[PDB]
């Protein structure tokens, strides 16, 4: 009956939230992705000396 | 969780006598159970028996005269003796210890019953004197390197109050026992460990012993004397 | 009255809709178009764990990155250690229907739950040498789906009854409540800060909940149909979700809508599990089809297969580290790929 | 040559059914397995025993190999023959067993008594087979037979078939009609399941009983006493026998719709 | 290359080894089954001489076979997330109620619901009728009609070669007919043959329900067991 005033008072709390552009978050995420390639030790193989299985 | 041990008295030799200890507190039947005392002698190991009565080790002293038995429902084991001699008068104590990845084995000691009738570890200090709120340290040696190939050395630390049963304080070279206080540490590398206190105050004196545990049997120190 | 209502939340979703559209310049698929390709890799499993005599439901692989532990139908609890294959602890559990389990980040507790309504935690470390039951929370109506352990006197719960719930072990009653899906909550995932959780339902939204006040942030919604697990970005400012559709989809948080989707058409299956890489590069899964596969995190390139059971795989996981990766299903055995 | 068809077609029908139990993993029941065991001792047989028969029909009543070469081909040959024959009468006597009542079957089913059947059997053959060869040994000349090989002691003769053939043979037939009258009364869409189960009963059993009996009734009937007829006859009554043999599988495996789409798939591969 | 932990960490390994081997053996000797009915069906008066909100139990044994019984009450309307376990069971047990025709049509469709499942392709189900004497009572009261829900049901062929219960009205004996036949109808129409229904009627006080439980178990295994011999 009254549900819907709660759902509008949600609706409208998270209706202001501040956003940013899909390049830059792309940048960021390949920024990350690039700056571990070496501590990956299933990306990068390993040899046995140091693999413990 | 404690220990109880029946048997003792004068004997004569040649003769045979039986022991008795019996738990009550915990879990006996997942624990696996072991040591005797010179008058005026460190510990020397006697003989094991692992849970489920599936392996027994004797030393050579104590070999073809001696028996181990344990009865589960009854919470007990028994080591029954034959063919003494005069060199036996010692006292007697009820170890337990469980073994896995990560466990703390020789965790408590029972009270010990007396009775009258290979790695050489050696530890170089008999008596230290001492002055309150100052830091020291004691070190113990070894034959051979105690360092396995997956990186542990197996090595332990025990103290021994006046008039009391001796509790660990260090397995594993490294790491520490329960309620064990942080002042004390241990550190060291192959062949080579000390152990070291920090703000020493008292009710810390007595004797301390190192152990190896790496293969049997199993060879004590030669102990520590601490006087003020 | 209500009518009004429901005209002016019309507007302000279309109104949302256009501010999350705004943002949308150039896609990740175009960025990423000059990245030299990661190659193929073959991985052969170097372990099997045998000793289950019934289905395999879930597993936690342990902080230390040497001991795990498993959860079967048949009501027992076992701990592995996984270089020499050894048994630790076996614990036997009250129900049968044991559907999730969870392993403390201390290292000394273990967490369990299933069809009885109760979370059940046990003690591992303690004298006498025995596993003994600490607590059972209740509180719940439904059959719990996921718990997590966010600190040693905290835990989170998911469960069936479109709610979740955090508790406070030593009280034993819950502190707070996040109640605003509609469907039932299947699939839940903390964060490496741990100050904010997300949550996946059946009514096919995701959510991105606030471990401190207990109100909603943001809501995601992409798919067709009921999502059954969720994974969460290392960065800490993206995730990816798996539904019953065959199509993994990966959000990104301050972009607030979807960025890239995996999908292809001879699969036709749903997934059941899904696990990023430490890196971030590769992407794991779990389908129905008997086998899992591995998808490349930025260009949606199958570039690998892992085919070694016979029945489908109900849990996956991966090393902190980065060494190894475990998988389990229904034939109770679960083995271990490097 | 006919004969040279039903060698290749022995060992054809047995390496189909091999690679039907193991590379697939809906057909790794223990019950599958005492099949694959079935089929490797016929193939064993096959692909060993029957050429040199062949040669010898080539050259006729003559041994190109040597004349104390005689005990190892006679040996083998008859302790494969009663292989199958225990095979066959264990599968019936388990089968009886698991139709007549099925929850008491499946809880003493603990999927290990393959093994021991088989040991049973392979045990139980071999414990005839032995003592032929050690005695022909001894005194060859005597049971050299014109390079026939034909054993010249009777009374072995009468001792082995007996027990052999006869005593597995009303075991069968008593468990055979056992299954068809508890079918029956269970009888008198489950009802057509039941009906297919007497007809494929039926149709095993007579087929077995028709395949080796004149063999193992001429063998009795020459010892027991023209004479020529009888012994060109035995030799018809061999390959009648290793016909039967190189048919036996085909028969048990073909009903199943998974078999079938398996052996499809591998005559197009 | 092997301390005397490792050892002593191995034996402790095949001793649980060992335990679970004995604990899951023990365990396989009874059977289960699964208890679900939509309502004002009496599922609780199923068995009752021979006899926690998420799940509930009931454990009968019967010539010496044990039978574990299973039945949800704690759960929602929506039944589709927590019967993936239950695809190992012997047997589902479906309890319905004839005597009220307002709410035959949902048990029709929760039926084939279930019939149709994607996880229960393999297990067979058994169907009671509960309540007759309530139906003999309203059609002998002369008050409702099945041909203002059910149209079919004037037009209805007699059912002279199956026999009917010996002395009975006439008109009891159709209409619990043609209700029967509305279920093995909806059984039958996939015909697929992996599994199948056995139909059963059922009063209100009634004293033996294990016997009929356990001589349908007999013949699903005895079914399994012919097919998995090849005889089929
Ligand atoms: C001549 C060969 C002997 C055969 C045989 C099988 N079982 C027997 N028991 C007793 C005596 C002979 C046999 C069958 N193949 C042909």
């Amino acid at each position: 009956i009254a549900q819907a005033r709660k759902l509008v008072e949600q609706l409208k709390m998270e209706a202001n939230i501040d956003r940013i552009k899909v390049s830059k978050a792309a940048a960021d995420l390949m920024a990350y992705c690039e700056a571990h390639a070496k501590e990956d030790p299933l990306l990068t193989p390993v040899p046995a000396s140091e693999n413990p299985f | 969780v404690q220990l109880v041990e029946s048997g003792g008295g004068l004997v004569q030799p040649g003769g045979s006598r039986k022991l008795s200890c019996s738990a009550s507190g915990f879990a006996f039947s997942s624990f696996g159970m072991h040591v005797r005392q010179a008058p005026e002698k460190g510990l020397e190991w006697v003989a094991y028996i692992s849970s489920g009565s599936g392996t027994i080790y004797y030393a050579d002293t104590v070999k073809g005269r001696f028996t181990i038995s344990r009865d589960d429902p009854k919470n007990t084991l028994f080591l029954q003796m034959t063919s003494l001699r005069s060199e036996d008068t010692a006292m007697y104590y009820c170890v337990r210890s469980i073994y896995y990845y990560g466990s703390s084995p020789f965790d408590f000691w029972g009270q010990g019953t007396t009775l009258t009738v290979d790695i050489v570890m050696t530890q170089a200090t008999s008596s230290v004197p001492v002055t309150p709120g100052e830091s020291v340290s004691i070190s113990c040696r070894s034959s051979k390197s105690l360092l396995h190939s997956n990186g542990n050395t197996y090595l332990y630390w025990f103290l021994q109050r006046p008039g009391q049963s001796p509790q660990l304080l260090i397995y594993r070279m490294s790491n520490l026992a329960s309620g064990v206080p942080d002042r004390f540490s241990g550190s060291g590398s192959g062949t080579a460990f000390t152990l070291t206190i920090s703000r020493l105050e008292a009710e810390d004196v007595g004797v301390y012993y190192c152990m190896q545990h790496l293969e049997y049997p199993l060879t004590f120190g030669a102990g520590t004397k601490l006087e003020l | 009255e209500l009518d009004q209502l429901r005209q002016e939340a019309e507007q302000l979703k279309n109104q949302i809709r256009d501010a999350r559209k705004a943002c949308a310049d150039a896609t990740l698929s175009q960025i990423t178009n000059n990245i030299d390709p990661v190659g193929r890799i073959q991985m052969r499993t170097r372990r099997t764990l045998r000793g289950h005599l019934a289905k395999i439901y879930a597993m936690h692989w342990g902080t230390d990155s040497r001991l795990l532990v498993s959860a079967s139908q048949d009501g027992k609890l076992i701990i592995w250690d996984s270089y020499t294959t050894n048994k630790v602890h076996a614990i036997p559990l009250r129900s049968s229907w044991v559907m999730t389990c969870a392993y403390a980040p201390s290292g000394n507790y273990v967490a369990c739950g299933g069809l009885d309504n109760i979370c059940s935690i046990y003690n591992l470390k303690t004298r006498e040498g025995n596993v003994r039951v600490s607590r059972e929370l209740a509180g719940h109506t439904g059959y719990l789906s996921c718990c997590r352990f966010l600190d040693d006197n905290q835990i989170v719960t998911s469960s069936g009854d479109t709610t979740c719930a955090l508790w406070d072990i030593e009280t034993g009653q819950q502190t707070t409540t996040f109640t605003g899906h509609t469907g039932d909550v299947m699939s839940l995932s903390l964060a490496p800060d741990t100050r904010l959780f997300v949550s996946g339902a059946c009514d096919a939204s995701a959510k991105l909940w606030d471990v401190r006040e207990g109100m909603c942030r943001q809501t995601f919604t992409g798919h067709e149909s009921d999502i059954n697990a969720i994974c969460f970005f290392p960065n800490g400012n993206a995730f990816a979700t798996g539904s019953d559709d065959a199509t993994c989809r990966l959000f990104d948080l301050r972009a607030d809508q979807e960025l890239m989707t995996y999908s292809h058409d001879n699969i036709i299956c749903g997934i059941t599990s899904v696990s990023f890489s430490k890196s971030g590069r590769l992407l794991l899964a779990g389908y129905d089809d008997f086998n899992c596969n591995v998808w490349d995190a930025l260009k949606a390139d199958r570039a690998g297969v892992l085919a070694g059971h016979d029945n489908r795989v109900s849990c996956l996981g991966v090393t902190d580290d980065g060494m190894a990766v475990a998988t389990g299903s229904w034939d109770s055995f679960l083995k271990i790929w490097n | 040559l006919l004969t040279a068809v039903v060698i290749i077609l022995t060992i054809a029908g047995n390496i189909l059914v091999i690679m039907a139990v193991s590379l697939e993993k809906k057909l790794q029941n223990a019950t599958n397995y005492f099949l694959m065991s079935l089929a490797i001792a016929d193939m064993l047989l096959g692909f060993l025993v029957m050429p040199v028969s062949m040669l010898t029909i080539l050259y006729g009543y003559r041994w190109p190999l040597p004349s104390k070469l005689c005990a190892v081909w006679i040996y083998l040959d008859v302790l494969f023959s009663t292989a199958s024959i225990m095979h066959l009468c264990a599968i019936s006597l388990d089968r009886y067993v698991a139709i007549q009542n099925p929850i008491h079957h499946s809880r003493f089913n603990s999927r290990t008594k393959a093994f021991l059947k088989i040991i049973a059997v392979w045990t139980i053959s071999v414990g005839i087979s032995m003592p032929i060869p050690v005695f022909g040994l001894q005194d060859d000349s005597k049971v050299f037979k014109e390079g026939s090989c034909l054993l010249a002691d009777d009374n072995f003769v009468l001792i082995g078939s007996f027990v052999s053939f006869f005593i597995p043979l009303t075991i069968m037939v008593i468990t055979y009609f056992l299954t068809i009258k508890s079918l029956q009364k269970e009888a008198t869409q489950s009802i057509s399941n039941e009906q297919k189960a007497c007809k494929v009963l039926g149709i095993v059993f007579f087929l077995f009983v028709v395949m080796w009996c004149p063999f193992f009734i001429t063998n009795i009937m020459a010892v027991i006493c023209n004479e020529d007829v009888i012994g060109a006859l035995l030799n018809v009554f061999v390959w009648i026998g290793y016909l039967s043999s190189a048919v036996n599988p085909l028969v048990y495996t073909l009903f199943n719709k998974t078999y079938r789409s398996a052996f499809s798939r591998y005559i197009q591969c | 290359t092997v301390s005397a932990e490792d050892k002593a960490a191995a034996e402790r390994s095949k001793m649980i080894d060992k335990n679970l081997r004995e604990d899951g053996e023990k365990a396989r000797r009874t059977l289960r089954l699964l208890l679900l009915g939509a309502d004002n069906s009496g599922k609780s008066t199923i068995v009752k001489q021979m006899r926690t909100s998420g799940i509930f139990e009931t454990k009968f044994q019967v010539d010496k076979v044990n039978f574990h019984m299973f039945d949800v009450g704690g759960q929602r309307d929506e039944r589709r997330k927590w019967i993936q376990c239950f695809n190992d069971v012997t047997a589902i047990i479906f309890v319905v109620d004839s005597s009220d025709y307002n709410r035959l049509q949902e048990a029709l469709n929760d039926f084939k619901s279930i019939w149709n499942n994607r996880w229960l392709r393999t297990i067979s189900v058994i169907l009671f009728l509960n309540k007759q004497d309530l139906l003999a009572e309203k059609v002998l009261a002369g008050k409702s009609k099945i041909e203002d829900y059910f149209p079919e049901f004037a037009r209805y062929t007699t059912p002279e070669d199956a026999t009917p219960e010996p002395g009975e009205d006439p008109r009891v004996t159709r209409a619990k007919y043609f209700i029967r036949k509305e279920f093995v109808d909806i059984s039958t129409a996939s015909g697929d043959g992996r599994h199948i229904c056995y139909p059963h009627f059922t009063c209100a006080v009634d004293t033996e329900n294990a016997r009929r439980i356990f001589n349908d178990c007999k013949d699903i295994i005895l079914q399994m067991n012919l097919r998995e011999y090849n005889l089929v």
